[PDB]
RNA sequence: UAAGGGCAGACGGUGGAUGCCUAGGCUCUCGGAGGCGAAGAAGGACGUGAUAAGCUGCGAAAAGCUGCGGGAAUCGGCACAUACGAAUUGAUCCGCAGAUAUCCGAAUGGGGCAACCCGUCAGGCCCCUGACACAUGAAUUUUCAUGAGCGAACGCGGGGAACUGAAACAUCUCAUUACCCGUAGGAGAAGAAAACAAGUGAUUCCCUCAGUAGUGGCGAGCGAACGGGGAU
RNA sequence: ACUGGAAAGUAUGGCCGAAGAGCAUGAAAGCUGCGUAUCCGACAUAUCCCUGAGUAGCGCGGGACACGAAUCCUGUGUGAAUGGCGGGGCCCAUCCCGUAAGGCUAAAUACUCCCGAGAGACCGAUAGUGAACCAGUACCGUGAGGGAAAGGUGAAAAGAACCUCGAACAGAGGAGUGCAAUAGACCCUGAACCCGUCUGCCUACAAGCGGUAGGAGCGCCAGGUGUGACUGCGUGCCUUUUGCAUAAUGAACCUACGAGUUACUGUUUGUGGCAAGGUUAAUUGUUGACAAGGAGCCGAAGCGAAAGCGAGUCUUAAAAGGGCGCAGUCACGAGCAGUAGACGCGAAACCAAGUGAUCU
RNA sequence: AGGGUAGGGGUGAAAGGCUAAUCAACUUGGAGAUAGCUCGUACUCCCCGAAAUGCAUUUAGGUGCAGCCUGUUGGAUGU
RNA sequence: UGACCGAUGGAGUGAGGGCAUGGGUGCUAAGGUCCAUGUCCGAGAGGAGAAGAAUCCGGACCACCGGCUAAGGUCCCGAAA
RNA sequence: AUAUCGGUAGGGGAGCAUUCCAGCGACGUAGAAGGGAAAAGGGCGACUUUUUCUGGAGUUUCUGGAAAAGCAAA
RNA sequence: AAUGGCACAAGGGUGCUUGACUGGGAGACAAACAAGUCGCACAGGUAGGAAACUAGAGCAUAGUGAUCCGGUGGUCCGC
């Protein structure tokens, strides 16, 4: 009500009219009138612990493990860009049916250029993993050194 | 974001609008007198619903009575007599075999008319 | 905006170790002397708040 | 579990009260306000130690006391707690396994009866004692 | 007998709900920039087209003029248009730089009922015209630069309420708020101890200390600093 | 190849991918167009011995400081010192700290008229800006000022040559276009209130909230459906009240609009993580995510006004004679409270800055 | 015909008359003033279920605390 | 019986009314007014009394075209001599 | 197994629908949403399914998440 | 004042006195809260009395009213 535009002049005499009494314009009553109750812009962050936060992790690690979708690959590079031989690791690893999720151990510009434009894989750093990522994809491919990364990174 | 159930609204009205068909006047279409006569005639049909079992024993009560009154008995005479002798055929039954199998009301006179 | 303690309650009322609040007391009369001697009941001894007066003086104090 | 089929423990979430939409949910009309007073109008709040005009509690009772602004308070510390710690050193004071840059006192509530080398800023005297029976050493700094 | 009427179905009328749609809003993020104006502003008036202009653009050189760079077949703005022309010898269009730019408006030659009336002096045309100059205040020495007015928020300064709360009300609160007025900059203000404290070491801002110390018809209320952790 | 008015859809079968963002194209396109990833490009024009005097201090009246009379300011009247002076919450002494009455100074901080690039578990034409369109327009007022309504044919105007009735397109019936004209200019879809026509059944001896429970006959499409002779029962609804058919309040009707929300701080509880510990705030690194940040906060001892003592402590000369004491913490969801307009609409009034003597 | 006096201010051969159909002015803003008052408060089913008393009150149609309801709990006794 | 008592979360109510009994007041008036003890209406439908908030009988989970009773009734309207 | 299940103020429990989001599954010019008619269903209900006419382009299931989350009277 | 009590008198006389005490409140009454009422035990030292015993004011129930701010007499904390 306070920030619509209408003056705050009283629109009809109190009494003696012979209609409902009405104050000025910007009333809810009103069409055109003020939006009672409407959204406020807001901040939707809350805080979880910790050690909460990394039992989550291990737990959703420990589903995948469990639930046999963990395939641990050499480490690889690539001269060029290369989206075809991408694909053809992704074939080769049998993951490119559903979703898969890469964790790579370092930048790998070559590779991530290569796997940007396919649309069931992403690819993220061991060192950044968190339960929604891994749990967002089926297939979870690790490298060598990413298992290394992840178990002296994530323990306990 | 903005919710306005449209759709459910109306259909919410449609539904009652199909049930007050029939009715005299603005009662039948006219939404807020519509609804108004419907709940009315629920708490009618609450009530009717009891007092049909009391129409209908009444009614068979009187078919007995003018059965027996023509077999030379009284409704309460008969029916004394009939728990005196512990026969367990209930009214409507009674008042049956009375409208329709005058031959089988007599035999039930005549068994406890002694 | 934080909850502000009451400056009369914070400098009338205080807390003690299993919660409860302990207060002074006031006299019936204050001009001693036309009462007898046993007004040591309301002037040696500390009291507590009543159940029934509680909850009051811990809004007073914002709860605690 | 995945993305797909997440679910909270049994009694985490519950669903809020929504009142004023009707007969059926038992929050209607009147919207559990009762029906008049001033309870019952939009903006009413309580007014704090208010209780009618009636001289209150908070201002019938008397003011009492004072407070020290240097007033030095120190840390309990027991004597079974320090058996405790004893038991996996002996010149004590480590207070990094418990404070943070306090002044500590030393208070009898077990035994000892073993030497130590107690150091701490104040001691009771039940605890010299029960140190001096066990055989140990009192540092008062 | 249905004059008429009641109920249902079908099909229409009216009306514009609903569903679907939209660059028109709303809230923000990042990076710039933070003014325009006496070399005449913001905002207007009057004009300007092949055909009346309602918008748009432009200004008596008037949907427009010139140069350099880009580019390659259509173009001559929009409100459902025809005509007539321009254009591969490179139109139209885009980037940068120029030319012209009527009248009012701080308006500044004097007046005035804004967009008008009336002048003086030097020239040139020829009673009438086009082109110059002709205000005021402050540094300044009559030569010279500067200022006036407008305009989002943020800054600083000069004045400064009341409804309201205290369940009345006067101290108190609302509040050094609303509002009026003056005046900067891209930020402003502050800032380098006649300091805090009971050792630190100029300002500013964030988190704590802390709803604590205090203050108060000790009511309603108001409310720090030291210290510690940071940005710099 | 199929369906279709029209493939971008479906089904095969291929190809590109540092390009599978998007928009348009007769339906939904990585491979039709503009684009996108990536790479390249500017003739100009811009941007990067000395040491502060009407001073310090003081009297009177006031003000700002969290502070309603130590510090700082000053209307009025006074008024020094040159190790001295000032401060440490009234006043004196010791101690400690500093060196007034001259000035300048970046960074970290506040904001968006404007320009550029983006985003949204934000709106979708009574919503969202007052304004999607002719909008601060039309209209209203002397004036200051107040202030609307109003989007959608079709893929493409192919926007209906010609004929018939008629004075006329006023309108319609054809023909033609088109997937469709019951898409024909107010044109997508086309609801309700409200207004008609036709068909079926009922109705001119009948009397009250108009229904409800029984129940013949007639009429339609094989156990459903329309109507309904005749019978029983029945004083609407909301609100307000001790109590309302009330002759107490309220509504013409329909469609649309319309009223406990959010933020912070407490407290209780459901569920969780750690556990004698629990937890980070601002902020900082590497790339919203991970890692770091322990400052601080609660807990871990109480009693006493306090000095203080301590599983004791307070009272006392002394006593149990008496009082008080001998698993948490951090979140997520929910209830309640306070502070914010705080569930919504409604005064009479008070104050501030302006506009009006074209009426009187 | 032109001009001047502006809000509790002006003007009044005085009626508290008149001051733009407004007078014990109008416009915008503080502002969503305040209203212990009236009216209104929208989906569903299930379980339980009051009070209209006392004390106090610048209190009497408001409120505080008791009394009476409900949820979860731990002791047990209530009729 | 089961809800009496403790501790805690959430309340609402703090305009009552009729009848019977014991009283005050009034006029041994009032559908009056003020207390006490019960009960019902409030917040309670169903049956009889012609039609009545609280008089008599009786506490509605839903269905049934089954049976027994309560108050009160059994010539017809209207069930039963 | 027994008992209980009238209710205003009010307390407690369990659910439906609406708009958008994530994940997983689907539908659509061989006809989506919306509009009209008919039929069936639900311990119970808020409501949900199916057929057909109109319509001519989008819609929807399950699990969890968030709210501009429901009108008969002002 | 009224009511209840009072003869072993609680009614009336003499003698001696200061218990019209310090430190106190097992337990109860009453009560929304604030307030109110009765009453210890023991220790210190007294009065009366031969002793037992009694004495923490008066036969009992009215004779006042908070907090804040001030005054007076004693006895821990401020800069
Ligand atoms: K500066
Ligand atoms: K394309
Ligand atoms: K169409
Ligand atoms: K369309
Ligand atoms: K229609
Ligand atoms: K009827
Ligand atoms: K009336
Ligand atoms: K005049
Ligand atoms: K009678
Ligand atoms: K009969
Ligand atoms: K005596
Ligand atoms: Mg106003
Ligand atoms: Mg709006
Ligand atoms: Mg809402
Ligand atoms: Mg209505
Ligand atoms: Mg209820
Ligand atoms: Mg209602
Ligand atoms: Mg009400
Ligand atoms: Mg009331
Ligand atoms: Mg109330
Ligand atoms: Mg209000
Ligand atoms: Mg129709
Ligand atoms: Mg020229
Ligand atoms: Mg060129
Ligand atoms: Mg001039
Ligand atoms: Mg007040
Ligand atoms: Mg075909
Ligand atoms: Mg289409
Ligand atoms: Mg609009
Ligand atoms: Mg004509
Ligand atoms: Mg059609
Ligand atoms: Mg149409
Ligand atoms: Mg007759
Ligand atoms: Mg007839
Ligand atoms: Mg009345
Ligand atoms: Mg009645
Ligand atoms: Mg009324
Ligand atoms: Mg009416
Ligand atoms: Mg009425
Ligand atoms: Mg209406
Ligand atoms: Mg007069
Ligand atoms: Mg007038
Ligand atoms: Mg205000
Ligand atoms: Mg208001
Ligand atoms: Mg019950
Ligand atoms: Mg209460
Ligand atoms: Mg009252
Ligand atoms: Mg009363
Ligand atoms: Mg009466
Ligand atoms: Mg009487
Ligand atoms: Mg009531
Ligand atoms: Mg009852
Ligand atoms: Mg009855
Ligand atoms: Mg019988
Ligand atoms: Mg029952
Ligand atoms: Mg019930
Ligand atoms: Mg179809
Ligand atoms: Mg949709
Ligand atoms: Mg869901
Ligand atoms: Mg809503
Ligand atoms: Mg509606
Ligand atoms: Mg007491
Ligand atoms: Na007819
Ligand atoms: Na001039
Ligand atoms: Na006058
Ligand atoms: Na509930």
């Amino acid at each position: 009500r306070s920030e619509l535009s209408g003056s705050t002049r009283k629109l009809i005499r109190q009494k003696g009219s012979g209609g409902a009494r009405r104050g000025d314009i910007n009333s809810p009553l009103l069409s055109g009138g003020a939006r009672v109750f409407g959204p406020r812009p807001r901040n939707y962050s809350f805080k979880l612990n910790k050690k909460l936060k990394a039992l989550a992790r291990r737990s959703a690690l420990s589903y995948k493990a469990k639930n046999n979708e963990i395939i641990v690959v050499e480490d690889f590079n690539f001269d060029a860009p290369k989206t075809k031989a991408f694909k053809a690791i992704s074939a080769a690893l049998k993951v490119g049916e559903k979703k898969v999720l890469y964790v790579l151990p370092e930048v790998n510009k070559n590779v991530y250029l290569s796997a940007r434009n396919l649309p069931n894989t992403n690819l993220i750093l061991a060192n950044l993993i968190n339960t929604y990522t891994v749990l967002a994809s089926k297939n979870l491919v690790l490298t060598e050194r990413s298992v290394a990364v992840v178990n002296e990174l994530f323990k306990a | 974001p903005r919710s306005v159930n449209h759709v459910a609204s109306r259909a919410k009205r449609k539904r009652i609008l199909k049930l007050t068909r029939g009715y005299f006047g603005a009662r039948k279409n006219v939404w807020t007198v519509a609804k108004n006569t419907w709940e009315k005639g629920l708490t009618y049909a609450y009530r009717d619903r009891k007092s049909k079992k009391r129409n209908f024993r009444a009614l068979w009560i009187q078919r007995i009575n003018a059965a027996a009154r023509l077999e030379g008995m009284s409704y309460s005479r008969l029916m004394g007599a009939l728990h005196a002798n512990g026969i367990e055929i209930n009214r409507k039954v009674l008042a049956d075999l009375a409208m329709n199998h005058p031959e089988a009301f007599r035999a039930i006179v005549a068994k406890v008319k002694n | 905006p934080k909850l502000k303690t009451n400056s009369g309650a914070k400098k009338r009322f205080a807390l003690t170790g299993t919660g409860k609040i302990k207060r002074k007391h006031a006299f019936k009369s204050h001009i001693l002397t036309k009462k007898t001697k046993k007004q040591k009941r309301n002037l040696t001894y500390f009291s507590t708040v009543h159940k029934v007066d509680e909850n009051a003086v811990k809004q007073l104090l914002c709860l605690r | 579990m995945n993305l797909s089929s997440l679910k909270p423990a049994e009694g985490a979430v519950k669903s809020r009260k929504r009142i004023g939409r009707g007969p059926g949910s038992g929050l209607g009309g009147t919207s559990t306000r009762g029906h008049k007073g001033a309870k019952s109008r939009s903006g009413y709040s309580k007014k704090i130690g208010f209780e009618g005009g009636q001289m209150p509690i908070q201002r019938r009772l008397p003011k009492f006391g004072f407070k020290n602004i240097n007033r030095v308070e120190y840390k309990p510390i027991n004597l079974s707690v320090l058996q405790t710690l004893s038991e996996a050193s002996v010149e004590d004071l480590i207070a990094a396994g418990v404070s943070r840059n306090s002044l500590v006192k030393i208070l009898a509530n077990g035994t000892v009866t073993t030497a130590l080398t107690v150091e701490a800023h104040a001691f009771s005297k039940t605890a010299e004692e029960a140190i001096v029976r066990a055989g140990g050493s009192v540092v008062k700094l």
